[PDB]
C-alpha cells in the first residue's frame, strides 16, 4: 500500500453521493465524511520494537 | 552367618518391586502435574479504538 502511496487508513465502501441523496438533513452524512476522511488519512500502525521490549 | 542373610536374599525381590512401583509413582505423578498454560492478552481491538478516541474521529 506504501509503495502505491495508497492511504494506511482503512476505507469503507461508500458512495456519498447516494448518502447525501438518501438522507434528509446534511448535519448526520455530513459529520459522516469528517469522520471517515479522517480515519482514512492516518496510519494504524505501532513501533513493536518497544512493545515486545 | 547362615540365619539373617537368608532371610535378606528372601527380602530381597519384594522390596526391589516395591521400589520399582514407588520410582513408576514419581514419574507418573511428575507427569501428571504438567498442564500447558494459555494467558489471555489485551485484544488489540480496544486500543486501537481508544487510538480514535484520541484521534478525535
Amino acid at each position: 500500500r506504501e509503495e502505491e502511496g495508497l492511504p494506511g487508513g482503512p476505507v469503507p465502501r461508500i458512495n456519498w453521493p447516494q448518502e447525501y441523496s438518501s438522507f434528509i438533513d446534511r448535519e448526520p452524512v455530513v459529520a459522516k465524511r469528517i469522520r471517515y476522511d479522517t480515519l482514512a488519512s492516518t496510519t494504524l500502525e505501532r513501533d513493536e520494537k518497544q512493545i515486545e521490549s | 552367618d547362615i540365619m539373617v542373610p537368608s532371610f535378606v536374599y528372601n527380602k530381597l525381590p519384594v522390596i526391589h518391586f516395591l521400589q520399582e512401583k514407588r520410582a513408576e509413582q514419581k514419574l507418573r505423578r511428575v507427569l501428571d502435574e504438567t498442564y500447558t498454560e494459555w494467558t489471555e492478552e489485551l485484544d488489540q481491538a480496544h486500543v486501537t479504538d481508544a487510538i480514535t478516541r484520541s484521534l478525535n474521529i
